[PDB]
């Protein structure tokens, strides 16, 4: 039971970090597309 | 199950989206799947009535 | 050698988001049914 | 290959009749895109059937 | 114990699959976007 | 001209993202190994 609790906690812990990394990658890619197609100010 | 539900035990249920992990969890007991609508106190009294 | 067309590069840049979103949903759904099926 | 797993999750798992192929449901193909990604819950096929049933229900709304 | 084996197999397969997705994506971002400079004639 | 400078900035971003994806894969596998060592039976 304690092993299930710790594994559950750590899996939940990695889930949001993976989501954050994916979101950062998507944001950088979108910025690349915008700067390639229609450069904005700054 | 035995321990009072720490909010990690309480989970929302998504609608319209594919939800096979929840349908597998149907037989299970420890997690709680809820609608994302915490009913108001007035409805709470009305339901009790 | 020269700067090439931008439309196809933009298509690949759409496909990369197509893969990131699938990555995110797959990893989240996998850890979720792992929690429900086995961690109980 | 992928022939075994898709035949498995159509005819063996879902118990879906042979006349219901990938062509008669595009949503079925979009769903097996997801289903074969996990090899668990195959003993309780009723979960997969209920998921497919409710998915085709939501796909058939008016709004 | 069979449940433990299932869990370990699924965890390892999830890790390897994440690696495969990442490798394929990086290969795409390299090969296809390398065409910007007309590297391959 | 801003066109080639924007292309250079975009390719800088592209290369760093390509670098970051291997970090994603490596960290995922490291976490799997931590979990299997500490908790998996």
């Amino acid at each position: 039971r304690v092993r299930k609790r710790y594994l559950r906690q750590e899996l939940r812990d990695l889930g949001h970090r993976v989501q954050t990394y994916c979101e950062d990658l998507e944001g950088r890619v979108s910025e690349a597309e915008a700067l390639l197609n229609q450069q904005c100010e700054l | 199950d035995r321990q009072p539900l720490n909010p990690a035990n309480i989970e929302a249920r998504h609608h319209g989206v594919s939800d096979v992990p929840r349908l597998g969890a149907m037989d299970a007991d420890e997690p709680l799947f809820v609608d994302d609508y915490r009913a108001t106190d007035d409805e709470w009294t009305l339901q009790k009535v | 050698v020269l700067t090439q067309n931008v439309l196809s590069a933009l298509e690949i840049l759409r496909l990369v988001r197509l893969d990131l979103r699938q990555l995110a949903q797959s990893v989240q759904d996998t850890i979720q049914h792992m929690r429900f099926l086995y961690l109980l | 290959k992928r022939d075994e797993k898709h035949r498995h999750v159509v005819n063996v798992v879902l118990e879906l009749p042979t006349e219901i192929s990938e062509a008669t449901h595009p949503v079925l193909a979009t769903m097996l895109s997801k289903y074969t990604r996990m090899s668990s819950l195959f003993n309780d096929k009723c979960a997969f059937k209920l998921d497919l049933l409710r998915m085709v229900a939501v796909s058939r709304t008016r709004r």
